[PDB]
């Protein structure tokens, strides 16, 4: 780990429906009664000002904030990940998949005003809602993603699987994760000539290790080179995955 | 009466050297703090504080009458060139710096290159074990121009000492040469050259003789 | 009546505290940069005969890309445009980006007034660097810059004269802002003569529908009186002052004008407020000359 | 350039590589101390490096058959004789360096 | 009061060493890592990182009054040479090294080589088997000068002392040159040759008579 | 407290000896790994890997008080001379050699 | 230099070459003996060196018929006697291994 912090922002999306005119589906009820209107507040407000209370135990964070809008939760950034994209879980059983949900999370230093560093994580949620509604903003604005491509599959068979994949090899195995994350980012100007090199890379991990802990690699070749030449929204969910991973052990 | 003296110049690094930047967002390829560079291209550049924090400190040992200890506070034959929140006879800095971009893009794609930022493999001997912290940084390039613009303007008073700033500026160009400027530049990263050092002036109204 | 384009380029521009900035500055940096830097010269007594003669005035930096930018009308339009009726949502999420949005096209100050709703254009994003002193605790600190793109340039509208073209041509290689002790206000002054033949509605005589601009402030004899029925923001606008004879600098009055584009009713007159906290051998001079158009 | 090379190289005969990384540590070394010295001097210079630096292929197409059979696919030979211009002898750099990650993709 | 020494000297290598580089690139025939380089060109030059952490090691073992631990924490009367981040008395050091290129390329493509570094084979032997790991290394070519500049400047407290500090550093330099510098030089790969021990004054402040 | 003994001594080759080089270009009358010798000139020369490759084996099986098996641990008495990158008491070599130049070209010719 | 070399070699008479690389093992390698010996010292010092290296291709063309029909082709006494600087001297080093490539290319 890292001796640095990040800051979530988590706030609802969508706000005009389930409260002006959304509830219309049938012309038998008028579904503009004010009590069916005034318990979508009340039921929401359980979740937002009470439940997070209870959601944030055993963790080395604190909300600060906590209102049916937007929240203001600091702390070390092992535990803030890990409950920033589970709080959403409860949220789709809660409302059955109607209400979507978008935030953003920012690592900062030490020591640092807290204007520019509450101001600079508000800037990804607006910049989080260009493509349409359901989206996400990683650590910087690059990392324009769907949020839900996260935990179906870069939290689940992405950036777990180098966990146990990749562990074995330390020190100087870890002298290629550096270079992989280049070669992601050189793709408009240099596209044929940086898939060549490519192939390259992933022969020079298998060869400088030992006989036997080959066993271990023999898929992660395939499946790497398979996220480079597929569509242009699945080279950035790489460049994801090499990050947390460095981040985690380090120093 | 009221001129406008800039000095233009281009340095030239015969050595590259290691500024920490910001944040790591454009070079992530690297364990410790990498080099700032511009938020909308991809340019390594050099901040315009790291000219002035640096050029002060190694000038003002050596003309100065007192031993210093805090800044804006030692040696006030040359605290009007910097700054000073004290004295009431100056306040303004008459020397204007600029953010030295990279200029030398011009002619670096043609002869093909690896990029703009290279990785060093460093570490350490605990002289009890072998190797300790496989850590790395990010040093730059050789051989890269860039546009330093020093600005110069008097104000009226500025008039019986015009030819004795000018041994100042001079003394401490060539100074900064033979000297690192970077971080961990104790092991030879800085050590810049100042080629074609040149003054011009824009407004008109004081001529060039002590070009050199 | 005659626009100085000038662009920036990592510059710096606070309002508030020294660590925050933004993309544009109020009106009031300007005046009080060229009465700071005339004493240097040597004519300081000649611009304050200047100033206070009505036709002589500033504009606040405007955008310029590919044609000169103006900012949005302060509650125009009214409850009557709803641009495409399709649902609530879409409706409501849609009239958020006409707030958020900063400056307006020289050719859509008519279209926006009939129903139209679009996304400001991205002049520029927000970046910031890192400081420190290793010889002090290590203590640091953080401001931000403001680093211009895809062509962004701004311009200033005055008067055109034989002493105002030269005070303005040592402001480019002397900072304007920010940290000026280290490059932040550097610029180029591209000089033209032809403006634009649309943008030549700046008026102060008639009263139609007019837009005050570049931080109004009403005069004691007409405050109430053009204060009701009208759109405005108050904002804010302080800070130390920066003299060389008090050994102390005493903090100026704080003076909550309004913003660029407020929309009122009749025609203000304009003066000049001094700051004056306790006793200064000069005077702390202000702006405080809104213009208007006709929209 | 980069596209003829990755049908080309797996177009072959018997499976399984004889030829190694080891016995080719000569050919591909001495291109590359010709593109770091083409961008500090001119061509008219260097006119001595290329007719050595072609010889290195022929001599290597006598000794063994692991050889023969890719010069005269890859057109190595033909490759040697069109250069003439310090552009042109760069791009001849880049292209060896592409048959050499796609050999040990497939086999080593 | 305040004078610039620097200790202008020509390195020989007259044995083959071998530094572990960062990525290996410089030649698609290695398997190992190889010897840092330019990153612009291809030109086999040697850090100064390897000859700060090389030189004070080797020293600190006989001009010491204490068993060492730790870096940085090791014998007073030369920690100001180099420095210390512990210290309060000083932080920044008096030593510049720098950069060493090779320069001797102006002379050596008239005899007409191979390259400008070769590739040694090596193995080990299990005594139980016959050849394990053939794995292979990338030496220095012989015979190839080097710019080497030693940045020295006093800070006035630099009086009663100054004879004291060139016993320090002329023994120093004699004393690299029976030992290894490098990687993996314990079979004789290092042992450097300063030609040339000459040091001159660029600023023209303290006279020169210590030069050998 | 701090010395340095050179053994400064004048190798005499009673006998031709052969060891496999570099790559096999040194003649173009060869076909077999020739003999490693210098990149820039041409002179043959013995590199210093193969003296402590051969010294430290043949001194350990006499001076030694156990089977050995793999090399940097056996015989503790003798390892301080050369090195062990597994014991904590020491990590570098006291016994640095070098490569030996052929000297004799200037009355060979 | 290397552009003469691949026509005039193949221009022979009878097919399959008799003469193999392991008879022509000395005048092969006495070529290289100078080439690394006029870097080091001048040209002035090698005087007896290239009058022995010249007897020893016409000693090879009276022993065997495959030595005769390769001097009088290729010009080889023509070139060693235009040859008088350190500079000349050198490219006729660099065309005699020219013509071991070429060869082994088409035969052995
Ligand atoms: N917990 C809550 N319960 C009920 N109403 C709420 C709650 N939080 C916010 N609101 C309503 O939301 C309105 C503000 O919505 P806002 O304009 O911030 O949405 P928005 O940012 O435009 O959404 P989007 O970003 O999708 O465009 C307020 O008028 C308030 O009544």
């Amino acid at each position: 780990g890292i001796k640095r912090l990040a800051v979530v922002r988590l706030d609802v999306d969508d706000l005009g429906a389930a409260f002006m005119a959304g509830f219309s589906r049938q012309g038998n009820g008028q579904y503009s009664t004010l009590s069916r209107s005034a318990t979508f507040s009340r039921s929401m407000s359980l979740f937002f000002k009470v439940y997070i209370n209870q959601f944030a135990s055993d963790k080395k964070l604190s909300i600060i904030y906590a209102g049916g809008d937007d929240v203001f939760a600091i702390g070390s950034w092992q535990d803030i990940i890990a409950f920033t994209v589970e709080l959403r879980q409860n949220f789709i059983k809660w409302t059955n998949g109607k209400l979507t949900l978008s935030a953003g999370i920012g690592l900062f230093a030490d020591k640092t005003p807290i204007s520019l560093m509450a101001h600079q994580t508000g800037e990804l949620e607006e910049a989080a809602k260009g493509n349409e509604k359901d989206s996400i903003s990683l650590f910087s604005s690059d990392y324009t993603f769907k949020f839900d491509r996260f935990i179906t599959n870069v939290y689940d068979d992405k950036l777990e699987q180098i966990r146990y994949f990749f562990n074995h090899q330390d020190e100087r195995g870890k002298n290629f994760i550096y270079k992989l994350i280049e070669l992601l980012r050189n793709y408009e100007s240099e596209e044929k000539m940086n898939v060549a090199r490519l192939a390259y890379y992933l022969t020079r991990l298998e060869e400088l290790t030992d006989k036997d802990e080959r066993d271990k690699f023999k898929q992660f070749k395939k499946l790497f080179f398979k996220w480079y030449t597929n569509n242009e929204s699945d080279r950035k969910e790489a460049e994801l995955a090499l990050l947390l991973y460095v981040y985690e052990i380090r120093k | 009466t009221f001129a406008k003296i800039k000095f233009s110049a281009q340095i030239r690094l015969e050595t590259g050297l290691h500024i920490g930047g910001s944040d790591a967002f454009a070079a992530i390829g690297a364990i410790d703090s990498p080099v700032i560079k511009d938020p909308i291209t991809n340019i390594p550049i050099i901040p315009g504080s790291s000219l002035k924090g640096k050029m002060r400190t190694l000038l003002a040992k050596v003309y100065n009458e007192k031993v210093a200890e805090k800044p804006s506070d030692d040696s006030d034959i040359l605290s009007r060139l910097f700054g000073n929140s004290k004295d009431k006879r100056f306040k303004m800095g008459r020397l204007i710096f600029r953010d030295a971009f990279l200029s030398n893009a011009d002619e670096l794609d043609s002869l093909g290159v690896r990029s703009y930022t290279e990785v060093k493999f460093e570490n350490t001997i605990d002289r009890i074990t072998a190797e300790a912290n496989p850590r790395q940084i990010e040093r730059a390039i050789r051989n890269s121009t860039f546009d330093f613009e020093l600005i110069y303007e008097i104000t009226d008073e500025n008039e019986n000492q015009v030819e004795e700033d000018f041994k100042v500026i001079r003394d401490g160009l060539k100074l900064l040469e033979l000297d690192y400027l970077g971080g961990s530049g104790s092991r030879g990263y800085g050590k810049v050259a100042f080629e074609k050092l040149k003054a011009t002036t824009v407004f008109g109204n004081y001529d060039v003789k002590t070009l050199n | 009546y005659k626009l100085y384009i000038m662009t920036f380029q990592n510059a710096h521009f606070g309002s508030g505290t020294l660590d925050s900035s933004k993309l544009t500055f109020s009106a009031d940096r300007i005046f009080s940069a060229l009465v700071l830097e005339s004493l240097k010269m040597g004519k300081l007594d000649a611009f304050l005969a200047e100033a206070n003669q009505d036709k002589f005035t500033l504009t606040d930096a405007f955008p310029f890309q590919f044609g000169p930018f103006l900012p949005k009308p302060i509650g125009y339009p009214k409850h009557d445009q709803i641009d495409q009726s399709v649902d609530v949502k879409e409706v409501r999420r849609q009239a958020k980006l006409s707030k958020k949005l900063q400056f307006l096209a020289l050719e859509n100050v008519d279209d926006y007034l009939n129903g139209e709703l679009f996304e400001n254009e991205e002049h520029a994003v927000i970046d910031t660097v890192t400081k420190n002193q290793p010889h002090k605790d290590g203590n640091l600190y953080q401001v931000a810059t403001t680093r211009f793109s895809n062509d962004t340039s701004l311009y200033v509208i005055a008067n055109e004269s034989d002493l105002l073209n030269e005070l303005m041509s040592s402001l480019q290689y002397s900072g304007l802002g920010g940290k000026r002790s280290s490059g932040f206000g550097r610029f180029e002054l591209d000089i033209q003569n032809i403006p634009l033949e649309l943008s030549d509605r700046l008026t102060k005589n008639h009263s139609d529908k007019v837009m005050s601009l570049t931080t109004a402030l009403p005069v004691d004899a007409d405050l109430e009186e053009a204060m009701e029925d009208g759109h405005y923001l108050l904002t804010k606008s302080s800070g130390f002052a920066f003299s060389h004879a008090t050994n102390e600098n005493y903090r100026k009055q704080d003076l909550y004008k309004f913003a660029s584009g407020s929309t009122f009713s009749k025609t203000f007159e304009g003066q000049i407020v001094d700051v004056r906290p306790l006793d200064f051998p000069h005077a702390v001079l202000n702006y405080a000359k809104p213009l208007f158009f006709k929209l | 350039k980069a596209e003829r090379a990755i049908s080309l190289l797996e177009k072959d005969n018997k499976g399984n590589y004889l030829l190694t990384t080891s016995q080719i540590r000569k050919l591909l070394s001495l291109c590359s101390s010709l593109y770091d010295r083409s961008k500090e001097r001119k061509f008219d210079e260097l006119i001595n490096d290329v007719s050595y630096l072609r010889v290195q292929f022929v001599y290597q197409a006598g000794r063994e058959i692991a050889v023969k059979d890719l010069i005269e696919k890859a057109q190595i030979l033909e490759a040697l004789k069109e250069i003439k211009d310090r552009e042109t002898l760069q791009r001849f750099c880049r292209y060896m360096e592409a048959l050499v990650a796609y050999f040990k993709f497939y086999g080593g």
